[PDB]
């Protein structure tokens, strides 16, 4: 029924006035005489309830309907196909007015299989000549691939709906009638669990409430363990392990649950089980580090936590200054000085979703698969807004438009400039740039609504070292005062991040050597020193060897 | 009718990389 | 495209069979349709029906509301599923009028617009600048045969930083001359189509003439593809201007990223730079953003700081203002300050 499909508020208000109307009202159109040749086309991604929306609108017009699936048209014989395909646009005209639903028409609308199509699209002609006119037979197709369809038929479908997936005030209302015939408890807020599901579709919210039923009846299971385990003394308890003997243990009686309701505990828990089906593919784990694993660039870390850690938090508070939700950055400076370590903090430290190139990942030996993988990488991005593009080494895929460039990285470049124009101030993409040579990017690049935003990442100062080696020191395990004597040292005046942390490690290994030496004089716990600092000093040179050249850019 | 498999052909087209030469 | 008197008969027709009123007059909607085509007026015709008979939807739930006593929509569709008659209405004017607005014209897909609105008003400074358009493309269209006294028988160029205007000053070219305008990008020309793109830009551009064609960031389009994008653009700039009112205006940054055949005399004219907004310009620059979110706006923007700033530099200068707003905010525990914009000057 309707009341079973929500969230569609735009696509039913489309559907009343395009599908609606020319099957029950066709009389006013038969005094305004005016023809309805609207094929209507329901678009969108796969799950946002295509089908059960055509078949709840089909039950509630009450006109003739005509399920219609593309496999089931073929029966066997070459000739048989056209025959169940004319057996269906003569019935529907037949019993005008009538509703035909097309569902998955691209199977059969991508010899026998270029047959269909003229037999399909011949049969919609037929219904705009031998009806009434004022009876009027709408013809509904649906797909999540609208662009396989023959451009002899998709020509054929004026009206195109797109249902899009969910908005938060959209996703609240599915997630309120989902949760319709099942006990509740209190603490559950619909609006907290819209504004932690982004991307999601109808069928997605579908799981994570299936999700949380399976955690309502979580100790509904472990009492049934109990109960199977009290009745056979210690079986099976040596050489399996604790799974193996629950599914052993409930395998055995195969023969022999009080009504309990869903808390908000378990809604929280059923998100994280479930995947949303536009992050299947793509998408990159969540990195493990924090702020707490950057040291210093507190300048670089302002402007991060401004213009995409807060954006994402908070939407409606930076919108009232004019910080739209979308950004583009481009870190750049000497190697080893934290770009890469400050996005993937921005990206564990913002709780959105997180895309990551490496370099030249995106290109494809064949022809036009090396620009689809770029228009394809924004085009899931925008499905799981927010999302935090990371293009690592970014020097490689934009570089200058030379004359050495041959047509296929211009090719790329040419699609990438043009993807990130067509990202929108309130789209929610933030995409971040990295590289160590920027002499050797694109300036196209740089223009505003690309990466017009540049945050340069340089060498640490002698008071900025103090707090990168203690950040180092203290995620591994000397005290604190030694470090500061350490990277005060006039030993580290050029050292880096990544020089201070292979300062760390040979101070670590200096230890070791110490160790192995102690325990054959005793014989015959290592712990890092102050003396093992001494010489770790001594053997570790910058590796940045000039600074200015990767500055001056 | 009987369906049957057939072999067919592709467009492929792969792009391959040059090396040049630069004058003193 | 058709004419303005042509489209007339195309709405005639359309409408043969519609309940049509005495307020339609086929001649309103037709000067407000000019990139509108045949296959658009279709859709215009399709719009107003379904508006028209959108009140016969809206008074048949007010019939059915008050028999019974989820959201709007839902409950339409269930109020519609009990009863399973219709006024029969006319088409209004003014519906058609709103009817144009709803249908976009399809000549936006392919980058055509119409004459712009755009006048020299909008821009800023430029005194120096205008005198010469009225001589290079806005000059040779109010008179195609005024210059034949002094034997002058394509087009200029346009260079200087990004975001101030080029665009703009396009835009005001076609309405001062009252000629098409056709914005193309370089990066979408590129698709071996991309050469074919070329001839269309060109061929739309003489079926409606008068035109011009502005290539922004055209230098991404002919660089220095290599001898098959810059062969076809060479083709077309010859026989362009002389018998056909056609100038074709090229943005860039600088006027050297653009191949040399296209920089000469036949093709490409002068070359104009634009940017560095003065003062004046720079007090409605800097009010165009706090508009859409007047004291300290004439002062803290016409100071000796903020004078090489262009305009897509100075949106920078509002944003990091912004920030520290929020840093503001956030440290006594939404509104930008004379004291935010202290502390933005010297870190832009
Ligand atoms: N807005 C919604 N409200 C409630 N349930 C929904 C909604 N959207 C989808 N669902 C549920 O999720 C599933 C969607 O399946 P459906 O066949 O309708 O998807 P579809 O849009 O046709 O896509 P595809 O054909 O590609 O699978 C169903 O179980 C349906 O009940
Ligand atoms: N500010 C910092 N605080 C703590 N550790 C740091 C810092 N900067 C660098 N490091 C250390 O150096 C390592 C390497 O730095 P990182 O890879 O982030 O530099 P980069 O700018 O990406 O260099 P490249 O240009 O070569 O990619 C980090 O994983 C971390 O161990
Ligand atoms: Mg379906
Ligand atoms: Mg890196």
């Amino acid at each position: 029924s309707i009341l079973d499909i929500a969230g569609v508020d735009d696509t039913l208000q489309r559907l009343l006035k395009e599908v609606w109307f020319p099957l029950r009202g066709g009389e006013a159109c038969e005094k305004m005489g005016y023809r309805y040749d609207n094929g209507v086309l329901l678009h969108g991604p796969s799950g946002c309830g295509k089908t059960t929306l055509a078949h709840a609108i089909a039950g509630s017009i009450g006109v003739a309907f005509i399920p219609v699936s593309a496999p089931s048209v073929i029966g066997g014989t070459s000739g048989e196909s056209e025959k169940n395909i004319r057996d269906v646009f003569d019935e529907a005209i037949r019993l005008a007015p009538c509703l035909i639903f097309l569902d998955q028409i691209d199977a059969i609308a991508g010899g026998m299989e270029s047959r269909i199509v003229a037999e399909i699209m011949n049969g919609m002609d037929r219904i705009r000549q031998n009806t009434p006119l004022g009876k009027n037979v709408v013809v509904l197709a649906a797909t999540n691939r609208p662009e396989f369809l023959d451009p002899a038929i998709r020509r054929r479908f004026s009206v195109e709906i797109d249902m899009g997936m969910p908005s938060e005030r959209a996703r609240e209302q599915i997630l309120r009638s989902l949760t319709r015939d099942l006990s509740l408890a209190d603490d559950i807020n619909f609006k907290e669990l819209a504004k932690m599901t982004p991307g999601y579709v109808g069928s997605d919210l579908q799981y994570v409430v299936k999700a949380a039923v399976s955690e309502s009846f979580q100790a509904n299971i472990d009492s049934l363990l109990a109960q199977a385990r009290a009745k056979h003394p210690a079986d099976h308890l040596a050489n399996v392990s604790q799974p193996q003997r629950d599914w052993l243990l409930l395998e055995a009686h195969r023969d022999e649950w009080p009504s309990t309701k869903i808390t908000m505990e378990q809604f929280r828990k059923a998100v994280s089980l479930v995947q949303p089906a536009s992050k299947r593919e793509g998408f990159s784990t969540i990195p493990d580090t924090t702020w707490s694993h950057v040291g210093a660039l507190e300048d670089v870390r302002k402007k991060l936590e401004m213009s995409i850690i807060g954006p994402i938090k908070n939407p409606e508070l930076f919108t009232r200054v004019g910080i739209k939700p979308a950004a583009g950055i481009l870190l750049w400076g000497p190697p080893g000085c934290g770009k890469t370590l400050v996005a993937k903090a921005v990206a564990n430290e913002s709780k959105a979703n997180f895309i990551s190139i490496k370099g030249p990942e995106l290109l494809n030996k064949y022809v036009g698969e090396s620009e689809r993988a770029v228009r394809q990488l924004f085009s899931r991005a925008k499905s799981s807004a927010p999302c935090i593009l990371f293009f690592d080494q970014m020097d490689a895929l934009v570089p200058r438009r030379d004359d050495s460039l041959s047509d296929a990285s211009a090719r790329v470049v040419n699609t990438l400039l043009t993807e990130l124009d067509g990202v929108g101030d309130r789209s929610g993409i933030y995409v971040i740039g990295a590289t160590n040579r920027p002499d050797m990017i694109d300036e196209a690049i740089r223009r505003p609504g690309r990466l017009g935003t540049s945050i340069y990442v340089g060498l640490p100062s002698a008071e900025d070292r103090v707090k990168i080696l203690k950040t180092l020191y203290r995620n591994t395990v000397t005290t604190d005062a030694d470090l500061e004597k350490v990277a005060l040292d006039l030993r580290c005046t050029g050292f880096s991040g990544a020089d201070l942390g292979n300062l760390m490690q040979a101070a670590a290994q200096a230890c070791l050597e110490r160790v192995y030496t102690q325990r054959q004089q005793k014989r015959k716990e290592p712990v890092i020193t102050m003396e093992d600092w001494e010489k770790a000093l001594n053997e570790v040179k910058p590796s940045v060897k000039d600074p200015e050249k990767y500055m001056h850019s | 009718l009987l369906l049957l498999l057939l072999l067919l052909l592709l467009l492929l087209l792969l792009l391959l990389l040059l090396l040049l030469l630069l004058l003193l």
